[PDB]
């Protein structure tokens, strides 16, 4: 179960920078194309640091769960 | 190994986490009920959107249980000092925290149950201070999380 | 103050304007609140099935929104409640998503992606047998050897610390240095906003003296208190846990010059010096708000000309650099409100589900499946009377008072009218 | 005062029950029995450190709901005239808050220096040890106090600003001055539990 | 059996909650997750050779899930026939 | 080596050095508080003069920091039962005389408060009361300081 | 061959010298202060005049300085725990008569200020009265020089 | 060879003998003034002879000096616990009764000076119970040299 920081990393940050940036031109003309714009960047960034944060939390860990050694034996058998 | 006594601390910080949340707890539910039982003569309607302190006062009280439980379900046999005192710590925190986020709900919601009968617009001003009363106590509680899991 | 205020719009405007109506063209906070109003609350409330039950309830408010608007009845609640839909919509899709970043579902991870924790490796690689585990009642788990840790989860927490009891241990810092991160790069965006209003208003004075100080200060102070949390992040792992700095340390060593020789060394080569730097520049900033500022408002306008008072207006900017140093260290105190409000519902909502359904699944009897009817009605009706709406109202009161007071004050006024046609 | 009447009557019989025991002691010559070195060295760490963290968190937010209720209180009742009041004196709340916040996080940063020891004689528990407890408990003394304080006179000065605000509304700009300085002493605390609990190390 | 409206829309509410969640709990167990393994009634004997017991134990509970969900379709369905009624 | 036990008078002295003076503070800006914003409603330009007893009464609090920052530095957990002693003596009279001369700030800054409200000529005396009572503090840190450096 | 703890009582001494004094210090210099605000409303010219109460408390204060640091001055780690026994009741004497001093200057002085701005002629009584008060607290300056330079 | 602590309770004989003595004359001094600031008002003239009981007050504390002196004379390092047992209780002795005499002197000045402003003839009888109210801190003043110079 090798959770590679590459594919997440570039599809997550592909993804809200698309919506972030690309998003904005796409919007229609109209009176609320301003606000529309706000909350499309706003949403984008809030979201991708969030995950970043989350994701980084995780990178590099310096110490592993406290498993219980009933559910490590489960765990064991069940996952990967 | 361990003192034989290690397990008192930890087992009086779980009751103290029921004891003294429940009493600030039911000072809430004592002041805001006179505040209603005063207000309702003459504003009747208004007795449900004023029972608001209650329920957050109820709420400092489920803190302190939540901490009781957290603490009286990991008290072992062989309890150390070391986590015996953290329960302590935790027990204390969130007893004392929910004594006086208790006491603060019951004080405010008696009055701002009297002043939204007299004012209108102060049931929101009210509100918008109760919770900042009630985060006392949910504090507490967080450092309780802190200790008793440490 | 005239906002051409909008269907969808109105919830968030009148949130913002309940704290004082905006001046006369002045940077309205209410656009960028739509978005991290929600998200704030969010971050307070993240839960994948309570943020489910509000979206699913601001969607019915939403749908059935002209009946409701044609039955008007009293209730001020339910009036407020509705009032707010769209807010109510955005927070509960803000509240999914974080749900999903936290990994949590009525206190339940999901791994959908599979843990990167390997129990295995411990046998294998590690010296662990089935005497290890019965001897051991928690044991516990190392990523130092190899394939235990398959990197990071590639969305949200990994499922694993939900089973783990470490939970909290890692849970705490991750919170913690979220919600520090979150308040810090708030207040820096309502700093550029109080830039833009300098510079629309023509106050060059306040741009150079005033917000240029200000950035600088909580820059240096403060942002690099992220990019340390950041850094350290990406640099220190397992391997080397054992002389990984405590950065709480680091930043109160920083503010007391008490870099020592002893304890946990340095996070990179020079700290000494640049936190020096900026620690000057960050002092340095409090004499550039405080003196230049009323001298130059003296010379140009009572020695150039010639009621200007010297002494109220040096008070006078005494008492706003005050106000604004002591209030960068206590607004990125105040916003581990959010990490605290987050692990309170997270606790409250696994204490609920293990007091309540844990009593209807932890029975060995088929008929356990008549109980689960009962309890659950309990459990599903606390879940809505105090994680769903006292919690959540709390959460949304919160982050309300972030968005007034850490937010707002470095940029907004409040000192209009309301424009109240005939 | 009846409740006044036990809680003095509980202060008088300890004290004079202290004055004759402390008497008794040094003049039966009894003086090496009154070890304080033994209370002080037997007493587990650990004890005084929790207690230091739970006052320092507890403290601090019964100080910060002394405030609130005393501000709150007079903030409700001007407000029934004024409802201006409760948009603007929610500051004064703020900051009675505020002080609950600093509890908080002396209490991580005192509950962070906590480590067990393996040891129970105090020559294994060491000096390092007793005086991470001993500081600990100071930390969170200092803080918790000081914040109860602060909490206190924020809220009272609050109370002050509210009742000023609902009869005239220029008065509020200029007494928050108050409550700033009012503020600062809870800073303090913090800075000095920071640095009482700087070289801190349990284990 | 005539009711309030209200009570009628609250128990078709609740029914839709328990069904989809009791339902979703139910997959979850019968797919052996260990996230809700606290929740198996398990005894110590379970761990003596292998992990087929906790899977029946899982298996077990889903039923449980899977049978409450049936008995709050079956209140949904009351209720619903209620709300026809008024 | 010295005991296990001396640095607890330290960490003591510390702690009053703090505690009392922030209460002395803290009592001193709340009295001043109340008697100024009671003021102003009749007098509101006085304000900002009013406010001198106020910063007079957190001075007390700044000395208690200063010596608690000298006994929070100079002690560490090997130090001599003598000076853990000294420490511990000059935190309680830094403690003790800025409580003092707080609840005398909070006293005398009300009383002239309110007369300078009624008669502008009492400010300068009440400056020299209030500067009467604030050496008073001031004292108390020049003995904490020749204690906590001896 | 002296116990380490010996120091304890003498620095006792010199804490107890600055903060109980400047307690009675503080009361002095609270109630006169809140006298002459009382009385300064009516009879401004007196203001400077009536600030006599204040000064004398002042000087309460001063005296237990002088002991104090005297007592800090002869403080040793070496201590004979019969020069520390000396050095703490010198703090005790100088400190409490200073205490009972200045609530005698306070009350006398409150009570003076207030009767001068009725009958003019009690001024030189009221001072005459203060002294006697301050002389309490010189008494116990000697007492405790005589104590402390044994 | 003799117990080190007994220094301790001489000590304590000498600050009792000056603290209780001069709280005692504080207290009369503070009342016998109310008393003379109250009668001033409408009788000036009697500014002057109503001080007598302020002196009468003030002789207690001379008393209690003395004693105090003579203890701080007497105390060396080698006093016999009974020697510093005797001092104690001479210092006892004499503060304490002291302390009564001057609550009585206080009281009785008080009312004397207070009901002289009515009637004159009063201010015999009122002199004759202040020596009534004195010679008690005489009596203790005897006792305490009966014990001191034993
Ligand atoms: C199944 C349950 C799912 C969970 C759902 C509930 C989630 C819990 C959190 C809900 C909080 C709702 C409050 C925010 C919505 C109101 C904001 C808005 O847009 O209105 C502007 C409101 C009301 O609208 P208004 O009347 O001012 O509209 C403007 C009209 N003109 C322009 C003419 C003046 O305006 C304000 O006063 C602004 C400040 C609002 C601050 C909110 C204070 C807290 C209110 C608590 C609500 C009651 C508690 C919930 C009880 C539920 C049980 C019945
Ligand atoms: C009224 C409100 C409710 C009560 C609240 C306050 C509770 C106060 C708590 C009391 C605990 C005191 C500690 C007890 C241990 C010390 C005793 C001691 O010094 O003697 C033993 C010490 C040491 O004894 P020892 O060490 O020789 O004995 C050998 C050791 N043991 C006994 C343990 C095997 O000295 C003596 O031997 C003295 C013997 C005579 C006893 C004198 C006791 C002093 C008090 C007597 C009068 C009561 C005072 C109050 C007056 C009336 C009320 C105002
Ligand atoms: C106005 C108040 C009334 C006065 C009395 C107040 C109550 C005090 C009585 C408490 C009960 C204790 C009774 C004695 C119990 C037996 C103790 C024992 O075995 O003693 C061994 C103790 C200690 O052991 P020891 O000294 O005998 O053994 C030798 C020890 N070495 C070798 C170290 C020296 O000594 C005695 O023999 C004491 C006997 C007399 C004790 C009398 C009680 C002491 C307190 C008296 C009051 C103090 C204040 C006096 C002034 C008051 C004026 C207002
Ligand atoms: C009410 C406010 C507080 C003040 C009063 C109460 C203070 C004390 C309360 C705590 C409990 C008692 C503490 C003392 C314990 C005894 C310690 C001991 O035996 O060792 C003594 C120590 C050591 O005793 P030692 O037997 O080791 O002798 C030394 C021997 N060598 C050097 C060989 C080791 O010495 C002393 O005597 C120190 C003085 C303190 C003890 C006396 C306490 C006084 C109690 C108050 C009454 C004062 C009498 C005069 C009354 C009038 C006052 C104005
Ligand atoms: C480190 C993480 C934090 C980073 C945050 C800062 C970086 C992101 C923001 C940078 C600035 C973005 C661009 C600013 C606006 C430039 C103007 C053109 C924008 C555009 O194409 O849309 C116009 C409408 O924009 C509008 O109406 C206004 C659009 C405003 C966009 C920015 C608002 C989001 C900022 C908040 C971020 C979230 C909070 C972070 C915690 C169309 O022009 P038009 O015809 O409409 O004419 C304008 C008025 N009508
Ligand atoms: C679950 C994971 C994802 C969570 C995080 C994303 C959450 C996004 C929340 C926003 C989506 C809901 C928007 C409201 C829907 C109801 C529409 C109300 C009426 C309406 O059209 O509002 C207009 C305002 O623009 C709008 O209504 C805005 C619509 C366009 C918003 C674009 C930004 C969406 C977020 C970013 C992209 C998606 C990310 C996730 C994949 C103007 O009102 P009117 O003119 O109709 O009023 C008529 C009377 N005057
Ligand atoms: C509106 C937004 C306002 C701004 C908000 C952002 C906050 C700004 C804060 C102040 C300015 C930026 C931070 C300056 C302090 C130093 C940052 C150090 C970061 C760090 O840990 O990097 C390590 C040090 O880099 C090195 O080893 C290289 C040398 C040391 C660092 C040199 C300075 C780098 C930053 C340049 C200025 C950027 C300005 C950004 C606004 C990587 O090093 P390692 O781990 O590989 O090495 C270690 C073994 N030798
Ligand atoms: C003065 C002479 C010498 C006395 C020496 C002996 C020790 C003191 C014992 C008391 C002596 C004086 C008599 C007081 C009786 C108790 C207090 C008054 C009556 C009372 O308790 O009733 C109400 C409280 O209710 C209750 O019944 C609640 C009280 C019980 C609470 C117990 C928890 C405290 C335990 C102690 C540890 C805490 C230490 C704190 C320093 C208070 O009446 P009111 O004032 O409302 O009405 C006015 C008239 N009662
Ligand atoms: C007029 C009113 C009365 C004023 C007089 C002062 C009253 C203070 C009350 C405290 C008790 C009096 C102080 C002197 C007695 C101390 C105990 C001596 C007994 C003794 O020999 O114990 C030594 C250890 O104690 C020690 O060496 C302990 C040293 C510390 C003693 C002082 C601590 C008192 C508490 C202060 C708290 C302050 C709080 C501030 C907020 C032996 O030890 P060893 O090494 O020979 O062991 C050998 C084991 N094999
Ligand atoms: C009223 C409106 C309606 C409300 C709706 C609420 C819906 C709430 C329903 C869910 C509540 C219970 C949450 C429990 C979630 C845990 C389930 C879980 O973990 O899922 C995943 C497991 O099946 C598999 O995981 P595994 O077998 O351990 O690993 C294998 C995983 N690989 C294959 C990806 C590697
Ligand atoms: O992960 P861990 O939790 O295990 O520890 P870490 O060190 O690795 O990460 C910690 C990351 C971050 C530092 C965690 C953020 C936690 C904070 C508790 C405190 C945030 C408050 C601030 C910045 C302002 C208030 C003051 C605080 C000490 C006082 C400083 C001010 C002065 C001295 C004037
Ligand atoms: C005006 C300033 C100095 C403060 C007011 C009080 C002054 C007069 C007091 C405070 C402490 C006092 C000193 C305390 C102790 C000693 C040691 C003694 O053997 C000679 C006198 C001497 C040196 C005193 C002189 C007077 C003194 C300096
Ligand atoms: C009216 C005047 C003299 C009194 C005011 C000053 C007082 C505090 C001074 C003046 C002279 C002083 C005395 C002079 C010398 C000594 C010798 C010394 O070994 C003990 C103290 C003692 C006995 C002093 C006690 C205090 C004293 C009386
Ligand atoms: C205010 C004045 C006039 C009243 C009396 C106070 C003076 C004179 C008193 C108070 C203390 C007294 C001293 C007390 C003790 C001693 C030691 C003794 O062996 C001989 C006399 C001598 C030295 C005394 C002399 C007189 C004395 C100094
Ligand atoms: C034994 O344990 C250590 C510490 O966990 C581990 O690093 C090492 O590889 C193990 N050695 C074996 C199994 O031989």
């Amino acid at each position: 179960t090798a959770h590679s920081f590459a594919l997440p990393v570039i599809i997550f940050t592909t993804f809200w920078g698309l919506i972030g940036i690309a998003g904005p031109w796409f919007v229609p003309k109209g009176p609320n194309r301003g606000v529309i714009i706000t909350m499309l960047v706003a949403t984008a960034v809030c979201c991708y640091l969030f995950w970043l944060i989350a994701i980084l939390a995780q990178l590099n860990p310096l110490f592993g769960p406290q498993l219980k050694n009933e559910t490590i034996w489960y765990v064991r058998f069940l996952w990967e | 190994n361990n003192p034989e006594y290690s397990s008192f601390f930890g087992v009086m910080g779980a009751s103290s986490a029921m004891v003294f949340s429940a009493m600030g707890a039911a000072y809430g539910t004592a002041k805001s009920g006179t505040g209603i039982a005063a207000m309702s003569v003459m504003r009747p309607e208004l007795i449900m959107k004023s029972i608001i302190p209650v329920v957050m006062a109820g709420i400092i009280a489920i803190y302190g249980l939540v901490v009781a439980v957290l603490i009286a379900n990991s008290l072992t046999d062989g309890i150390t000092l070391y986590r015996s005192f953290l329960q302590l710590g935790a027990g204390l925190s969130v007893g004392l925290s929910g004594l006086a986020a208790g006491f603060a709900i019951g004080i405010v919601g008696d009055a701002g149950v009297r002043g939204t009968a007299q004012q209108p617009r102060l049931f929101v001003g009210m509100i918008l201070i109760l919770i900042f009363a009630e985060v006392l106590g949910l504090y507490g509680l967080i450092v309780a999380l802190i200790l008793s899991t440490k | 103050t005239y906002n051409k205020t909008n269907k969808f719009t109105h919830g968030f405007q009148n949130i913002v304007d309940a704290y004082g109506i905006g001046t006369y063209r002045e940077i309205n906070p209410a656009p960028y609140t739509v978005i991290t109003f929600p998200f704030l609350f969010a971050v307070m409330f993240g839960d994948f099935g309570h943020g489910i039950l509000m979206t699913l309830f601001a969607v019915w408010m939403v749908l059935r929104e002209s009946r409701i608007l044609s039955q008007k009845n009293e209730n001020e609640m339910f009036s407020m409640v509705f009032s707010g839909r769209y807010i109510i919509l955005l927070m509960g899709l803000f509240s999914i998503y974080t749900g999903l970043i936290y990994n949590d579902c009525f206190s339940k991870s999901l791994n959908i992606f599979g843990s990167s924790w390997s129990v295995r490796p411990m046998f294998t690689i590690g010296n662990w047998t089935e005497e290890t585990l019965l001897g051991s009642s928690v044991l516990q788990l190392n990523p130092a050897i190899p394939g235990v840790f398959g990197g990071p989860y590639p969305f949200g927490i990994d499922p694993i610390w939900n089973i783990a009891t470490n939970k909290l241990t890692f849970l705490n810092s991750f919170k913690m240095k979220m919600s520090v991160i979150l308040g810090i790069i708030h207040m820096l965006f309502g700093v550029s906003l109080s830039l833009f209003n300098h510079i629309y208003f023509k106050k060059p004075l306040n741009i150079y003296f005033g917000f240029i100080p200000e950035i600088i200060f909580m820059s240096s102070l403060f942002g690099y208190l992220v990019i340390l949390i950041f850094y350290k992040w990406t640099a220190y792992d397992a391997h080397s846990s054992r002389n990984a700095p405590s950065l709480l340390i680091h930043f109160i060593n920083m503010f007391l010059f008490s870099y020592p020789e002893s304890g946990n060394a340095m996070l990179y080569s020079g700290q000494k010096g640049i936190q020096c730097f900026l620690i000057v520049v960050a002092m340095l900033c409090v004499p550039w708000m405080l003196l230049f500022k009323p001298l130059i408002l003296r010379h140009q306008y009572l020695r150039k000309k010639h009621v200007f008072d010297f002494g109220d207006t040096m008070v006078h900017q005494a008492i706003h650099t005050i106000e604004y140093c002591l209030g960068c260290i206590s607004n990125t105190a105040s916003y581990l409100r959010l990490w605290a409000l987050s692990l309170a519902h997270a606790q409250l909502s696994e204490v609920l589900w293990t007091m309540v359904i844990h009593i209807g699944l932890h029975v060995r009897s088929l008929a356990g499946g008549l109980g689960l009817f009962f309890i659950f009605a309990a459990f599903a009706t606390l879940t809505v009377a105090i994680l769903l709406i006292m919690e959540g109202l709390s959460a949304f009161l919160h982050a309300l008072r972030l968005h007034w007071v850490e937010f707002q004050n470095k940029f907004y006024t409040g000192t209009g009218f309301k424009f109240l046609p005939f | 005062t009846g409740l006044e009447l036990l809680y003095l009557g509980i202060f008088v019989a300890f004290w004079a029950c202290m004055i004759v025991v402390g008497i008794c002691y040094t003049i039966f010559d009894l003086g090496f029995r009154f070890d304080v070195a033994w209370f002080l060295t037997e007493t587990s760490p650990f004890m005084w450190s929790n207690l230091g963290i739970g006052l320092a968190i507890s403290l601090s937010v019964v100080g910060a709901a002394w405030g609130i209720y005393i501000t709150g209180s007079s903030i409700i009742g001007g407000g029934v005239k004024a409802p201006r009041i409760k948009t603007k004196n929610l500051v004064s709340i703020i900051f009675c808050e505020a002080v609950a916040i600093y509890g908080i996080i002396m209490a991580i940063v005192i509950s962070n220096m906590a480590e067990p020891f393996s040891a129970t004689d105090p020559k294994a528990i060491g000096h390092r040890n007793y005086h991470a407890g001993y500081s600990m408990f100071g930390a969170g003394l200092t803080v918790g106090l000081s914040n109860l304080f602060c909490g206190v006179c924020v809220g009272i000065v609050g109370s002050g600003a509210a009742l000023a605000d609902a009869q005239n509304p220029s008065l509020f700009v200029k007494i928050l001055i108050v409550e700033i300085f009012g503020s600062a002493i809870g800073l303090f605390g913090v800075i000095v539990a920071i640095l009482q609990t700087s070289r801190v190390k349990m284990g | 059996l005539c009711c309030g409206p209200k009570l009628a829309a609250c128990g078709i509410v609740l029914s839709a909650w328990g069904v989809i969640m009791l339902i979703m709990l139910g997959i979850f167990f019968n797919v052996h997750s260990a996230v809700l393994i606290e929740d198996v009634p398990f005894t110590e004997k379970d761990f003596e050779n292998g992990p087929q017991n906790i899977y029946n134990l899982y298996e077990q509970v889903s039923y449980n899930c899977f049978i409450a969900a049936g008995l709050y379709l079956l209140l949904g369905g009351f209720s619903f026939c209620q709300v026809r009624l008024n």
